[PDB]
C-alpha cells in the first residue's frame, strides 16, 4: 500500500478504528452500522436492533396498539428489560412526544416480537414526519439512501434483532458482519441544532 | 513522539507519529486526524483516571464529544457525502514520510465516494503537493531554527566586517598613494606639502604648483 | 541602539558554536583590515591630507 | 486564481482574485470575505449538484450557513451595530492591490456607521498598515520561497567556503615564512633548522641560538 | 474609487451581493429589507409583506378574532394561499405560542383585509413580551430604531401587501425602493441559541 | 501598549502590556488570558457606550460572553477539573518578561490543583522552555522585521557581487596570460599568433608547433 | 513571585479580578461562591442566597408548600420582593418543571423562612432527577464536591440569608470571606447545549 | 524576469539605509571587479583569443 | 551528521539553478584557496615544522 512518491519521500498511510470504544462504553451510546440500502442495525449494551426501511407494512393501524406516551413504549419487547436505545434512538431521529404524529407497534403476545413501525410516506399528511425522520436517518447513519418513490406508499420498521419480524438475518450473522461507523456515533453524540435534526 | 497502541489501528501494529507534525493539531480545527486523536487522547485520559472510580454518573464523554470534535468538520463532511463528492469518514488516513529523516506531515483523510477508496490517482495533485510541502518543510525548519539562535545583528557585523576586509585587501593590491611628489622635482620627504605644495617650514615657497601623487617608494 | 542591544545580549548569545565562530570571523576580518589599511597607506595619505602643508 | 461571477457583484464586471490572497480564508474564520466567498462557493455547488437532481427535499442551505460562515463574526458585527460603532453589512469589500504583479491583499469591510459608509479618512491608518504589510508579504514570500528551495546546509558552506578563500587571499598577499634563517648567517637551504637551531646532520651545532623567521627567498 | 496609495500599490474595493441566491431560491428563507425608520417588508416565495411598529393601532380586542393556535392562523388572511411565511417569521422572532401573549386580527372577509398586531408596549404586563419580540426584530431587521416609549402605546402590527390598508407602499409601485439584505438572512437561519431571539 | 485598570488586577497597580505579546489574541481561542481581555474590553466599551442611556433592553453582555469567550477552552477546563487534573480558574496568569527590552510572552494559566496554585517545580518545564521560545521569538522578530523591507533579489545581487570581486581578485594575484610565447623565443609582440602559432603577416609560418601561455612582460 | 529565570529573562505573573462586573452588573451577573463542601452562596441584585447540601432535611411532603407554576415561585420568600434569583438558579440548573418532580417548600409565615428543598438523594425514583441537579450545580459551581451517596438520603437545601434557619453562616461575615468566581459566571450564561446540563 | 521586476521597484526599496547600503557596495564591488579584471588582463586575454593570428 | 544528512540529500537538491550554482562556487573557493595555502606556503610551514632539523 506504500509507493515511492519522491527520492526519499514515501507515499504511507494508516487505519484508525473506533468501533472498540463504541463497545468499551457501549452503555449511554449505541453503535450504528448500515448493512446495505434497505437494512440498518442498531447495538446497545447487550441488546441489537433492526431497522428496516421499505414499502411493506405488516403492521396495521385498526386493530392493534398504538404508541403515545415516551414512558409506555416498550410494549414492543418482548425482553422487557430496557427500551432506554430505543427511546433514545426515537427522541434522537428529531421525532418529538407533544404534538408529533405517533408510531404503531405490536403487542409483545404475538411471537413476532418487536414491529415498531413508522410512516414516512411522500403524501398527504405524512410529509411533515417522514421527511423530519429520513433527515435523522441521514444524520445518523452515514451512507443512507431513500428507497421510497414519491406519491407512493412507504414505511419505516424496527424490530429487535432474534424475533421473527427480523428473521434469521440477526444473530451472529449480520450484526456480526457489519462494521460499526465512528462518524454515526460523533453525529450521534453532539448537540448544537445546528445538524440536520 | 506521539503514539498509536494496536488496538486503535487495523492490521497494523502500535506506530508512532513525529512531534512536530502532531503539534500541527494545537491549533488546526479542520483536520480528521487531529479530531481522531484527541479523542483517543480523551479516552486514554478517561480510562487512566475517571474509568478508575465509580462515579461514572456523568458523562464526560460526550461532554468531549460535543467539545474537543469540531462539529462543523462533521457536517461539512456530511454535506460533502450529500452532494455525491468525495468526503472523509475518519477511518483512512494518508500522509508523505521521509524514510531517511524519519519525519512526515500531517495524515490527510483517503477520501471515499460513492463508498469506495479514491484511487491514488484523482488525488494525485494533493500528495504530490503533499511531498513538494514536506521538502519545504524539512528545509525552513533549519531556517527557523538558526534563526531563532542566531541574530541578525551577528549576522550584519560578519557580513559588514567581510565586505570591509575584501575592501582592505582591494586597496592593498591597488596601493594608496601616501605623499605628494611636485611636478619635475625630486621626493620632497620628509616635508610634506599641501595643494599649493607649499610647507611651514620655509623651505618650499607656496608658489600654487601643481602637484601628483605618488605610492610608497 | 542595535549595536548597545547586540552588546547587552553578549552572554546568552555566546552559547552556541556558530556564534562564537561568528565573532572570532568578525573579529579577525577587522583586525586584518586594520592591518591592510595600515599596509597600504590609508593611515599614511590620512596623515599627510591632514597635516599638508603644515609640519614636517 | 478564484474568480467571482458577474451576478455576484454591483455595476462591475467578473473580476478574478489572487490564489495566495483567497488561501489566507483557509484557516480565517474572523473575515467577512471569506464567509462570503464560501457563501458562493456552497451556491456554485448546489446549482451544479444539488439542484439538477429533484432530491431537493433536504434542507442543506440552512447547515451550510450554520456552518460554512462565522456566526461569532455576525454577532461582533451585531453588537457593534447595536452600540453605534462602526460594523459590517457584508456588502462591500475594500482592499490594497499591486498593480505591476497583481499580488493584492485580503479585501476587509468597509465599515458602515449611522447607515453610511466611511470617508476613506476615518480608517487612513488602516489602508496605511495594510499597504505596508502588501509590501512586506511580497518581500518575504521571496524569502519563504527561497528557503523551501535553498539548504540552508548549502548556504552556510558556500559561506564558510568565501571565508576560507578571503583566509587564504590574505596569507598570499603577507605570505608566511617556510623556514628559519639563522641570526647573523645566510641562507641554510637545503639544510633545515629546528627549534634549536641545530641539524641531525652534525653540520649545525645545538647551540639553542635565537633564530628568526623568512619567507621563500 | 481607487486612488493611489503607495507607489504602485493601489486602493480597490468591491461590491459584493446575494440577490440571485434570495431570488432563485425564495423558499424557504425569505428575504428582509429595512424600508424606513418604522416600515419594513418581509418577502417570502411569491408574496410580499408589510411589516411596521408605531404606537397607532386600527386592531381592537372586543369584537375581533385572536390567534392561540400555530396552525389556525392561517385563517387571518383574506388570499389565504400560505401563511407559512408568516408562522415562520413569528416563531423566528422568539415569540412561543405556549407561554406568551397571544395575538389578534382582521376578518378575512373584511374589506381592509388582513391585519396582524403585536402588543409589543412598555407597560405593566407587556415588558416581557415586547421586549423579547424586539430583540427578535434586531437579530432579523439590521437596523432598527424602535419609536416605542416607557408608559406609552406602541404596537408592531404585520400586514399583507395588497390589502388596502397596506396603502401604495405595497406592490409594484414600492417596497422595491428598500434593499434586500443577506445579513438579514444570516442572522434569520442560523439556530445557535447564542442570539438575540 | 494594552493596559489593564486597577480594578482589573489583585494587590497590583496599573499594568501594560505589549502589542505583540497581546496580538496573538488575535486569532487564538486557546487562551483564557485572551477571553479574559475580550471581556475587560467588551466591558470598558459597554460603559462608554451602554450606559449614558437607559436603553440597556438588551442582553448584550450575555451575547457577547456567548461570543467573544471560547466555550470549548472553558468546557475543557472542566472536564479537567472533573478529571483530577490541573486545570485553569481564569485568575493567575503567568509569563516570561525580559526585563531589558520589556516586550514579553502572552500569559498563561497558573494551573490550580486540589484548589491550590501548583508551585513553580511541576510545571518547570513550561516555564523555561518558555523562556526559550521568547529568545527564538525576539530573534525571528528581528529577521521577520529585516526579510519585510530588505528584498531578497538585492541581497542575492550583492552576494554574487562580492563573489564577482572576489573572483577578480583572485585573478589580480594570479594573472592571466596574454599573449603565447614559442618554444626558447621571445614574445611576437605587437604580432599575435594564431592556434597554429602562425602569423597572417608571414613572419611566422604554420608550422603547428607548440606554443606556452605567458603573462604580462 | 518573580524569579530569574534566565541570565536576562524574569519569570513573572499577574493576578486579574473581576469583582467589577460582579458588582456593578449585580442584575446581569449573578454572583456564585463556595464555603466548602456544603455551602454556597448565590447573590444577586441585592438579596444574598445560601445553597446547601446535607443528608437530613426537616420537612414532609403532607403539609408543605409545592410550587409548580413558574409564576408563584414567589411565595418562598419572607420579603417577596423579586425571586428572579431563584428563577434563574432553576432555569441554569437544567431543572424543567413541566417533567420533572417538583420540589418542597415550607410556609412564608412559619418562622424559618424559605427552606426550598431538592430530593436528590441516589435512591430509587431519584436516579435521574438527583443526577441533573448534581449535574447543575457541578456547571454553576466551579469545584463542587458531593457528600450525597449511593443508597441513602441527601437534600439540596435552599434559603435566601437572614433566615432562621440559615443561622449566623450569612450576613458580613461567611458571605465576605467566601469569594466570587468568574467562572462560574461564565458557565452560568452561556448558551451551547454542550455543557453538563 | 526578477532583474527587471527588481528595477520596477527601486523608488521603493531605496527608502532604508540598509537597501541603499547595499546597492552602493554591490555597485562598487562590481566596479571594482571589472577594474581588476582588466588590471588582471583578462580582458587583453579575451582579446588575444577572439583575434588569434588575423591583425596586429 | 549535518553534512552527512545534506550529503544525502544531494541529488534533490541538485535540481535547481541556484542551487547548482552554490555547490560549484563552493567547490571553486575550496580549490582555489587550497592553491592559495600552497602557494603562500601554508604547507611548505607545515612540512618544515613536521621535520624542523630532521630532514635536508
Ligand atoms: C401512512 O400514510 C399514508 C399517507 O398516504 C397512508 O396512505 C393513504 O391511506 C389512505 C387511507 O387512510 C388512502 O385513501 C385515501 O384516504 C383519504 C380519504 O379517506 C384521501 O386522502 C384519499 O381520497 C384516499 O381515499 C390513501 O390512498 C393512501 N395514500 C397513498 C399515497 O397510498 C397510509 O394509510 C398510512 N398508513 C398507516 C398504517 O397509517
Ligand atoms: C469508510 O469507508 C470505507 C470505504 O467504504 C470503508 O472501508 C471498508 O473497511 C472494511 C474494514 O473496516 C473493509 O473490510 C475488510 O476487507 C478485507 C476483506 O475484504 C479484510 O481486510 C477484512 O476482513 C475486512 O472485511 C472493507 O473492504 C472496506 N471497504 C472498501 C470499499 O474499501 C471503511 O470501513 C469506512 N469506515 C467506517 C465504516 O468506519
Ligand atoms: C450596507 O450598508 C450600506 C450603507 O447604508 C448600503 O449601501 C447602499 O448601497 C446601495 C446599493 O446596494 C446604494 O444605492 C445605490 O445608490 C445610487 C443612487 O440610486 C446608485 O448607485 C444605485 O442605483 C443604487 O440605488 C445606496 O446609496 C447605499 N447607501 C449608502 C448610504 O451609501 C448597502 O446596501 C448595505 N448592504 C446591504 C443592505 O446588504
Ligand atoms: C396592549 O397592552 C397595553 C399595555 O402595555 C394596553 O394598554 C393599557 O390599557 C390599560 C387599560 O386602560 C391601562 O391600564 C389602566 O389604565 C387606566 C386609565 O389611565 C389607569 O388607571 C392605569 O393606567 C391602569 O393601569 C394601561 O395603562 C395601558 N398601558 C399603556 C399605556 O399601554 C392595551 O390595552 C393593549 N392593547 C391591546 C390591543 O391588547
Ligand atoms: C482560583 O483558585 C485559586 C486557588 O484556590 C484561588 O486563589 C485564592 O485567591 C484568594 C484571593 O482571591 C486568596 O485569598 C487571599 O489570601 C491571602 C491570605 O488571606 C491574602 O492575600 C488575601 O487577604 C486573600 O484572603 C486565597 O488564598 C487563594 N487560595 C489559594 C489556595 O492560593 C483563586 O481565588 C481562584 N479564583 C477565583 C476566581 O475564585
Ligand atoms: C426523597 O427521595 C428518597 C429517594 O431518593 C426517598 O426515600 C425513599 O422513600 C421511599 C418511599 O416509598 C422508601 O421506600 C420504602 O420505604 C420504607 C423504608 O424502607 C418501607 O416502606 C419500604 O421498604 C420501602 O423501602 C425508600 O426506602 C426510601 N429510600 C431511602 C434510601 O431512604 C424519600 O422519601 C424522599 N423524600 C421526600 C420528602 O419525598
Ligand atoms: C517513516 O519511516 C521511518 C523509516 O521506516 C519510520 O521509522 C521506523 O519506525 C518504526 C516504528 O515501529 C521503527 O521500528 C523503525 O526502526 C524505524 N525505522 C528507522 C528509524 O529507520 C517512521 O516511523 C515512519 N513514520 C511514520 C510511520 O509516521
Ligand atoms: C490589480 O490590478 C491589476 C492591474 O493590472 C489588475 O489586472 C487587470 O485587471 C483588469 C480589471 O478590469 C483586467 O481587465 C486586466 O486584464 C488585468 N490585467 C492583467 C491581469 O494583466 C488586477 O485584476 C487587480 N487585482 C484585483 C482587482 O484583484
Ligand atoms: C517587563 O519588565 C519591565 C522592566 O521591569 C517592565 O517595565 C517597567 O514596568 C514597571 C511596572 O511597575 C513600570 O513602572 C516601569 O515604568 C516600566 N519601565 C521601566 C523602564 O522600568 C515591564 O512593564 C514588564 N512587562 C510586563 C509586566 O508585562
Ligand atoms: C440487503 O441485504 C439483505 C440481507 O438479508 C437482503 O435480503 C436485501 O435484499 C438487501 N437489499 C438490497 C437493496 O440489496
Ligand atoms: C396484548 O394481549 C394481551 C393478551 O390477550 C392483552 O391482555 C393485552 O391487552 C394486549 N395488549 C395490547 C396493548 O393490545
Ligand atoms: C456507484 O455505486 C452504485 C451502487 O452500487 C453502482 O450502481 C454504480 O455503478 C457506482 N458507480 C457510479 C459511477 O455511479
Ligand atoms: C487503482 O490503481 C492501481 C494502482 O496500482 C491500479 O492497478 C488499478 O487498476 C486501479 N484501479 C482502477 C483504476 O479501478
Ligand atoms: C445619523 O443619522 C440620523 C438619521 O438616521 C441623522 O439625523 C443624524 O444627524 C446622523 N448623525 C450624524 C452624526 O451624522
Ligand atoms: C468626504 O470626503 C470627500 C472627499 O472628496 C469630501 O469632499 C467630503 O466633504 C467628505 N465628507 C464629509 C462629510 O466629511
Ligand atoms: C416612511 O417611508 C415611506 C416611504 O413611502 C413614507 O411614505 C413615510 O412617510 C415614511 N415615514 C417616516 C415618518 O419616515
Ligand atoms: C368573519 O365574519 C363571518 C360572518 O360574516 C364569520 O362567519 C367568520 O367566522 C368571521 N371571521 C373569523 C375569522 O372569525
Ligand atoms: C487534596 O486536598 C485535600 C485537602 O487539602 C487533602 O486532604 C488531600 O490529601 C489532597 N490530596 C491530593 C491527592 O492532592
Ligand atoms: C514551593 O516549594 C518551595 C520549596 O522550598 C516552598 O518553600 C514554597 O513555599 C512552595 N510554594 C508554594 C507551596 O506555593
Ligand atoms: C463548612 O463551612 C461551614 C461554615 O459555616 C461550617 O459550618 C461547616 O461545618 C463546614 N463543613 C462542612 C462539611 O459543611
Ligand atoms: C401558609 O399559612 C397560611 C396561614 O398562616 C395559609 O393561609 C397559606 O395558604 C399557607 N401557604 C402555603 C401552605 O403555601
Ligand atoms: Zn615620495
Ligand atoms: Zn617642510
Ligand atoms: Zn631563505
Ligand atoms: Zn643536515
Ligand atoms: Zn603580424
Amino acid at each position: 500500500g506504500t509507493f515511492k512518491i519522491g527520492l526519499h519521500t514515501e507515499f504511507q498511510s494508516v487505519t484508525l478504528t473506533m468501533q472498540r470504544l463504541l463497545a468499551n462504553h457501549s452503555n449511554e451510546l449505541p453503535s450504528l452500522c448500515m448493512l446495505n440500502n434497505s437494512f440498518y442495525y442498531m447495538r446497545g449494551g447487550v441488546n441489537t436492533f433492526l431497522i428496516r426501511v421499505s414499502d411493506i407494512s405488516v403492521l396495521m393501524k385498526e386493530y392493534d396498539v398504538s404508541i403515545y406516551e415516551p414512558e409506555d413504549l416498550g410494549n414492543c419487547l418482548n425482553k422487557s428489560d430496557s427500551s432506554w436505545a430505543i427511546h433514545w434512538f426515537s427522541n434522537a431521529l428529531g421525532h418529538d412526544w407533544l404534538m408529533d404524529p405517533p408510531m404503531l407497534c405490536r403487542n409483545k403476545t404475538k411471537k413476532e416480537g418487536s414491529n415498531i413501525q413508522f410512516n414516512i410516506s411522500k403524501a398527504d399528511d405524512a410529509r411533515v414526519y417522514g421527511k423530519k425522520i429520513r433527515n435523522g436517518m441521514r444524520h445518523l447513519f452515514r451512507g443512507f439512501h431513500d428507497p421510497c418513490e414519491e406519491g407512493k406508499v412507504c414505511y419505516l420498521t424496527i424490530n429487535q434483532c432474534g424475533d421473527p419480524s427480523s428473521f434469521d438475518y440477526c444473530g451472529v450473522n449480520h450484526l456480526s458482519k457489519c462494521q460499526f461507523d465512528h462518524v454515526n456515533t460523533l453525529h450521534f453524540l453532539v448537540r448544537s441544532k445546528t445538524h440536520l435534526n | 513522539g506521539y503514539c498509536l497502541e494496536e488496538w486503535m489501528l487495523i492490521a497494523a501494529k502500535m506506530k508512532c507519529f513525529g512531534n512536530t507534525a502532531v503539534a500541527k493539531c494545537n491549533q488546526n480545527h479542520d483536520s480528521e486526524f487531529c479530531d481522531m486523536l484527541r479523542l483517543f487522547d480523551y479516552n486514554k485520559n478517561a480510562i487512566k483516571t475517571l474509568n478508575d472510580e465509580a462515579k461514572k454518573e456523568i458523562n464526560l464523554l460526550s461532554q468531549a464529544v460535543n467539545a474537543l470534535i469540531s462539529d462543523n468538520l462533521l457536517m461539512k463532511n456530511k454535506i460533502k457525502e450529500l452532494m455525491s463528492i468525495p468526503y472523509c469518514n475518519y477511518t483512512k488516513f494518508w500522509y508523505v514520510n521521509h524514510t531517511l529523516t524519519g519525519q512526515h506531515t500531517l495524515p490527510r483523510c483517503w477520501l471515499i465516494r460513492n463508498g469506495s477508496y479514491l484511487n491514488t490517482s484523482e488525488f494525485r495533485n494533493d500528495w504530490i503537493l503533499e511531498s513538494d510541502h514536506l521538502i519545504s518543510e524539512m528545509l525552513s525548519k533549519e531556517y527557523a531554527e538558526r534563526q531563532g539562535k542566531t541574530p541578525i545583528t551577528l549576522v550584519d557585523i560578519c557580513f559588514w566586517s567581510t565586505i570591509f576586509f575584501t575592501a582592505s585587501l582591494f586597496l592593498h593590491l591597488v596601493g594608496i598613494p601616501t605623499h605628494r611628489h611636485l611636478k619635475g622635482e625630486a621626493c620632497p620627504l620628509p616635508h610634506k606639502l599641501d595643494s599649493f605644495g607649499g610647507c611651514r617650514c620655509g623651505k618650499y615657497p607656496r608658489l600654487k604648483k601643481p602637484t601628483i601623487w605618488h605610492k610608497r617608494h | 541602539g542595535q549595536l548597545i542591544s547586540f552588546f547587552q545580549e553578549i552572554p546568552v548569545f555566546l552559547q552556541e558554536a556558530l556564534n562564537i565562530a561568528l565573532v572570532a570571523v568578525s573579529l579577525i576580518a577587522v583586525i586584518a583590515g586594520i592591518i591592510n589599511l595600515y599596509k597600504s597607506g590609508l593611515f599614511q595619505f590620512i596623515f599627510f591630507l591632514l597635516l599638508a602643508g603644515r609640519s614636517c
